[PDB]
RNA sequence: AAUUGAAGAGUUUGAUCAUGGCUCAGAUUGAACGCUGGCGGCAGGCCUAACACAUGCAAGUCGAACGGUAACAGGAAGAAGCUUGCUUCUUUGCUGACGAGUGGCGGACGGGUGAGUAAUGUCUGGGAAACUGCCUGAUGGAGGGGGAUAACUACUGGAAACGGUAGCUAAUACCGCAUAACGUCGCAAGACCAAAGAGGGGGACCUUCGGGCCUCUUGCCAUCGGAUGUGCCCAGAUGGGAUUAGCUAGUAGGUGGGGUAACGGCUCACCUAGGCGACGAUCCCUAGCUGGUCUGAGAGGAUGACCAGCCACACUGGAACUGAGACACGGUCCAGACUCCUACGGGAGGCAGCAGUGGGGAAUAUUGCACAAUGGGCGCAAGCCUGAUGCAGCCAUGCCGCGUGUAUGAAGAAGGCCUUCGGGUUGUAAAGUACUUUCAGCGGGGAGGAAGGGAGUAAAGUUAAUACCUUUGCUCAUUGACGUUACCCGCAGAAGAAGCACCGGCUAACUCCGUGCCAGCAGCCGCGGUAAUACGGAGGGUGCAAGCGUUAAUCGGAAUUACUGGGCGUAAAGCGCACGCAGGCGGUUUGUUAAGUCAGAUGUGAAAUCCCCGGGCUCAACCUGGGAACUGCAUCUGAUACUGGCAA
RNA sequence: GGGUCGUUAGCUCAGUUGGUAGAGCAGUUGACUUUUAAUCAAUUGGUCGCAGGUUCGAAUCCUGCACGACCCACCA
């Protein structure tokens, strides 16, 4: 399922990185970033077309860790859907458990929200939810399982958690421990440099 | 399978075993006559137990085979064995059963060929109980050969170790005790105590590992695939899974049903001379002598060291000595599997007759447990008698 | 007539092999491949990189 | 195979038994009859018809017949006489 | 015998009833004339888990259709409108 | 709200643009193989041998149909011990209950497989010359006798299988007689056609003390309909081949007899000489068909595994009986092969039902459990049977989930590696340090799938009756195969869990040494002839993931079978030319008709499945509700521009 | 389980009173060559299936096994 490896060479593959290794170290800096993915990055990226469209998949599914198999069928669960297909595909890469978890606070990292959500710390509508792949509904409210509630690990991430945006679609309130996950996000708000336009296209064929 | 076996009195794994034509196989038929009128449930005759067709016309055993007897004290597991020098390994394989060998030899013949073969194969094989018989003792009529016969077998056994201090030594004639002649027949009752009485129960150590040595395959129809051979060790119901670890890859698969002379049995413990069914194996998909011990417990090694007492002709073997480079059969409790030995840096070859180790390889892997005396033998006489003294 | 694919076999004109569909297009009459390593022809010795091809299992260590 | 249920079977063995004189002695009324056509002695038929369609008519009733088939018997053959009546 | 029974669709485990007009002759999951409604077991609390227009049904056991046990049951869980 | 949907690349040449093949990038599966591997969820699991199959099990039930009891639980007349009711223990079908027998209903279904067959089949829409136990609506009757046999006895055939002779005996078994009609025959008159009785409770009358008798439950028989299922008929659609052109004899039709439930050359007898066929009859080959399935933008191509409907078969060829229904998977008989028994005369037998073996093959499952739920059979019911169904097992075979951990960490280690041996990379990766603990592991609590059935008791109908029976309430007793459940909780500790293919372009990601046209790669072009980015191994990266890849099969891309949607001067391809039958097509004007056409309405287009919109499973897959569709066909009533028939 | 027969340079094969293993094509090393073929020169190659015993000495006769292809039994 993950991939649990080295989460930093993703992004030296990538160059641009995309909030992997939170931690405690804010930024990364520790990697010689941008150019040296291996023995021979000094390489040049002369990337064809059919490259440019892969590392997008390589950006937006890095980001989730959702794989293919399962990446594939949201691409039909978009294009099925009403209109436009990558618009409808990031509004199911944002209901995913784990990721709201990243995105209310309790989780500094991906892995940290997604082992979180895995290691019993979720009530949902008075419901625990183990897995991962739960795509939130609008309108739904969640909080910590009290035994795993304000935590070492959750502190740590939620008190460092007030230097970021702070997204809209949601709010938390972290007093108690108690998440509420309202609309449904939007273009404009999101990420805003990712462009769907070619995944979709990638899609095609 | 038919109406399940009521496990009576404790058997005791034994076979007869002697040279060839010295008629072995009749006397189990009059074993087992007789002893139908001490315990009535038998009548197992010659062509009852010399059943094979190949068999039938010329009136040899080939094949190593097994007959159900009893006295009322104690119940016996059965081994006819061939006779024969070139069907030996199968007298290894029938001796490997045994707890209480019943050495047939002719009180007419004395210490024969085949009969010293028998002895000393009688010797590595493992049997720690040699029961000896004079068949044919109608033929003579002067108790004065006798004395000499007697002294003979007390030379055999001696000859290297053995219990022949006090070897039981009765005289019955197998033919007329099959045939109807009263007076022999008590004779091989008077055995029948001996068979009682000389040997004790065998200790079986059930509270180990399971383990079953593989003497041969059946295919009866209805069930699938049968095994035989004994229980080493603990015991089994249907339901647990079992490695077949032999010469070959390892396999697994689940032992069903366990019967004995088509008496149904519920769960077999050690030393059970019984058949065993697999879970969805063919009859190509397991072979003649392998191990049927518990899932992943054995490693099926070809490297070991082991000390070794090569046999000079003088002796019963080797002619001369043996270098780096020489390959004889190694017998691990059921089959064959030439290893080329290399003796240690310090040996280019030692003289037979001697006690020696050596390291040497396996061109087919098997258990192989570090201080098990195993049996070796070139050319038709046995030229070793070994123990494992490491494994690798 | 099928083709020994690998680095030396141990065929002996006999011992029932596997095949698999494939022509060695550098043979010209040669329309199937064997499958090694499959129940009588052995794999190839020192093998590595994808050694589910060559029929060869992971070394014991 | 042998099984309980076989019991239908001697059942039926017991059955075509009358059964099959049941249907035989009905042929021959309606055999009389053709003798009778044959001739021409239409008022012995005629006794005969109301003699056998009593008997015919019963084999309908009972099972062996279907109502429809001896109603068959019944319609040709008033005709048949009719044809001479 | 056309009668008003179940049908016992679903899952493992999660078993389903949908309830129907189908004849005896016929195997149980398969052939039915006809069907109404349908029957939840293990609905046991939420929007719908018990259907059955009694007026069609009317029509069918008003005609000669007998009804199995539990779907007899599922009319005694309303009676007539209940 | 119900398809908002169509990508190209490599490859002929010194290079180009075509025509044109070949191959790949995608999706799919009843998959097998190689290497590798934690579990859980829902699904599937003999494609070949329709070859043979050992054993268990797969269809019974009713005493409330009849005589009866072979055993047990009781009473009962009784007898033995012996503490005179403490017990022994012979008789009694008097009872609960119940072998076997007889009779009824069932076994014609459920479940399996795809041999056959190119039309008797099937899908589709109509049609008339029919039948339909079980359920039910309405019309009535349900009178009264007779003569046997099974059971069981007595002798007894035969090894067994399996009977025979001679008698006992009832039935809701069978056979008449009475009575028949709205039923049959029939112009009519006339004539004929049926049956069954059991059980609960009980007041007077009644007691040969059998019971008649009264009531209720319920069944039997004849009738007309509904309902449901079956048979039949016609048209249409439904593979390949013309290197098959003729095929047909009861074959085409009439009349008359006979036949079936019913029409019919269905079957016969006589006459007539027709019937099918170039829009393809025959013969040969293949084959289950459809809803649907995989794909495809669509049109279509392939396909029909599971599931659901239908058809056919039940060791091989054939026949017939009983029965409402079969010309019958676990029925009979016949002949045969193939296995078995045997007292050698003669007998037994069908796993293409569920498991399991042999055999075959690339290849596919346990001789596991319960009838708890559902479905069917029988019964008043309780219950009894059910390898249908519902579960568990076994397998990564497929689709969905989570896991093998998270965070910090420069000393920028060791070792491997490239080396410009300056240094860089492997690499926050590792150890370390600080946190958490899914899933197994293991110890405890713990849903729900369960409706009803039973007695008790209560109330209203029915009835002479506060009886019984029927409809409706409450109590207690409980009834779960799965099941050491689903799930919640708790313990300990990162502790038990990452491989697999690629890395020259196609197409994502590159270097080192060894081998030198040798050893090999490979789907396509082509790499290897002493510095291999394509071989081998090393390192690192890359792609997918508990699988990843290989192989076969299908569609696609392939507008390379082009109807949508292609070409014929040289690229494959104009017959050498002509006359010409059917064939296909047709100027201009009007009238008419309305077949095609279009319109709208109706019926049907089974359900499920795809799609849209909800909900319930921790989500998902999945299950399920409603909606839309099923692009079809047929009928009705309309419009009539145009195409066609008819007239001028 | 058993009972017979087969195996020689790399390949195709020789080889019986038991006496130091040969025939080509390969191919190895040169030369001309970009690399080869070709052409002129030279040329190794089995440790006689694997082991053991007999013999003085074994491809040769006898034993045992491995690996096949042909034969009968294998039946809790
Ligand atoms: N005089 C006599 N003849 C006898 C006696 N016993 C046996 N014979 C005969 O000896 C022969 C060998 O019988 P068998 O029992 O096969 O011998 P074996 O010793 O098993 C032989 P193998 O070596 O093949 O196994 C038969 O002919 C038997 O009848 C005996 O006691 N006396
Ligand atoms: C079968 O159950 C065995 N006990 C029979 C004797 C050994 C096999 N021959
Ligand atoms: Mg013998």
């Amino acid at each position: 399922a993950r991939y649990l490896g080295p989460k930093l060479k993703l992004s030296r593959r990538e160059g641009t990185d995309l909030f992997l290794k939170s931690g405690v170290r804010a930024i990364d800096t520790k990697c010689k970033i941008e150019q040296a993915p291996g023995q021979h990055g000094a390489r040049k990226p002369r990337l064809s077309d059919y490259g440019v469209q892969l590392r997008e998949k390589q950006k937006v599914r890095r980001i989730y860790g959702v794989l293919e198999r399962q990446f594939r069928n949201y691409y039909k669960e978009a294009a099925r859907l009403k209109g436009n297909t990558g618009e409808n595909l990031l509004a199911l890469l944002e209901g995913r458990l784990d990721n709201v978890v990243y995105r209310m606070g309790f989780g500094a990292t991906r892995a940290e929200a997604r082992q979180l959500v895995s290691h019993k710390a979720i009530m949902v509508n008075g419901r625990v939810v183990n897995i991962a792949s739960y795509q939130v509904s609008p309108n739904d409210v969640v909080s910590i399982r009290e035994k795993a509630k304000k935590q070492s690990r959750v502190k740590a991430a939620l008190e460092l958690a007030e230097q970021r945006e702070k997204p809209t679609w949601l709010e938390v309130d972290a007093g108690k421990m108690e998440g509420t996950f309202k609309r449904k996000p939007e273009r404009s708000d999101l990420s805003a440099d990712i462009n769907e336009h070619l995944i979709v296209e990638l899609y095609s064929k | 399978s038919k109406e399940k076996f009521e496990r009576t009195k404790p058997h005791v794994n034994v076979g007869t075993i002697g040279h060839v034509d010295h008629g072995k196989t009749t006397l189990t038929a009059a074993i087992t006559t007789v002893l139908a009128k001490t315990y009535g449930g038998a009548a197992r005759a010659f062509d009852q137990i010399d059943n094979a067709p190949e068999e039938k016309a010329r009136g040899i055993t080939i094949n190593t085979s097994h007959v159900e007897y009893d006295t009322p004290t104690r119940h016996y597991a059965h081994v006819d064995c061939p006779g024969h020098a070139d069907y030996v390994k199968n007298m290894i394989t029938g001796a490997a059963q045994m707890d209480g060998a019943i050495l047939v030899v002719a009180a007419t013949d004395g210490p024969m060929p085949q009969t010293r073969e028998h002895i000393l194969l009688g010797r590595q094989v493992g049997v720690p109980y040699i029961i000896v018989f004079l068949n044919k003792c109608d033929m003579v009529d002067d108790e004065e050969l006798l004395e000499l016969v007697e002294m003979e077998v007390r030379e055999l056994l001696s000859q290297y170790d053995f219990p022949g201090d006090d070897t039981p030594i009765v005289r019955g004639s197998a033919l007329k005790a099959l045939e109807g002649d009263a007076e022999w027949e008590a004779k091989i009752l008077e055995l029948a105590g001996f068979l009682d009485s000389y040997i004790p129960e065998p200790e079986r150590a059930i509270d180990k590992p399971f383990l079953l040595p593989i003497e041969d395959v059946f295919s009866i129809s209805g069930r699938g695939t049968v095994v035989t051979g004994r229980v080493e060790r603990g015991i089994i119901k249907v339901g647990e899974e079992v490695e077949i670890v032999g010469i070959k890859e390892t396999q697994k698969s689940t032992c069903t049903g366990v019967e004995m002379f088509r008496k149904l049995l519920d769960e077999g413990r050690a030393g059970e001379n019984v058949g065993v069914l697999l879970r969805g194996i063919k009859r190509e998909e397991i072979e003649r002598g392998q191990v049927l011990a518990k899932p992943g417990t054995i490693k099926p090694h070809t490297k070991f060291e082991s000390e070794v007492y090569i046999l000079s002709k003088d002796e019963g073997g080797r002619h001369t000595p043996f270098f780096k480079g020489y390959r004889p059969q190694f017998y691990f409790r059921t089959t064959d599997v030439t290893g080329t030995i290399e003796l240690p840096e310090g040996v280019e070859m030692v003289m037979p007759g001697d006690n020696i180790k050596m390291v040497v390889t396996l061109i087919h892997p098997i258990a192989m447990d570090d201080g098990l005396r195993f049996a070796i033998r070139e050319g038709g006489r046995t030229v070793g008698a070994g123990v494992v003294a490491k494994v690798l | 007539t099928s083709y020994i694919g690998g680095e030396g076999h141990n065929l002996q004109e006999h011992s029932v092999i596997l095949i698999r569909g494939g022509r060695v297009k550098d043979l010209p009459g040669v329309r199937y491949h064997t499958v090694r390593g499959a129940l009588d022809c052995s794999g190839v010795k020192d093998r590595k990189q994808a050694r589910s091809k060559y029929g060869v299992k992971r070394p014991k260590a | 195979n042998i099984k309980s249920a076989k019991k239908r079977a001697i059942q039926s063995e017991k059955a075509r038994k009358h059964n099959a004189s049941r249907r035989s002695m009905m042929r021959t009324f309606i055999k009389k009859v053709y003798a009778a056509i044959e001739a021409g002695d239409k008022a012995a038929a005629q006794k005969a018809f109301n003699e056998m369609q009593p008997i015919v008519d019963r084999q309908a009733a009972k099972g062996l017949i279907h109502k429809n088939k001896a109603a068959r018997h019944k319609a040709n053959l008033t005709a048949q006489i009719n044809k001479l009546a | 015998m056309v009668t008003i029974r179940l049908a016992r669709h679903g899952a493992k485990k999660r078993p389903f009833y949908q309830v129907v007009v189908a004849d005896s002759r016929n195997a149980r999951n398969g052939r039915f004339i006809e069907r109404v409604g349908f029957f939840n077991p293990i609905a046991s609390e939420k929007e719908e888990g018990t259907r059955l227009d009694l007026d069609r049904i009317a029509h069918w056991v008003g005609q000669g259709a007998t009804i199995s046990d539990r779907v007899a049951a599922l009319i005694k869980e309303v009676n007539k409108a209940a």
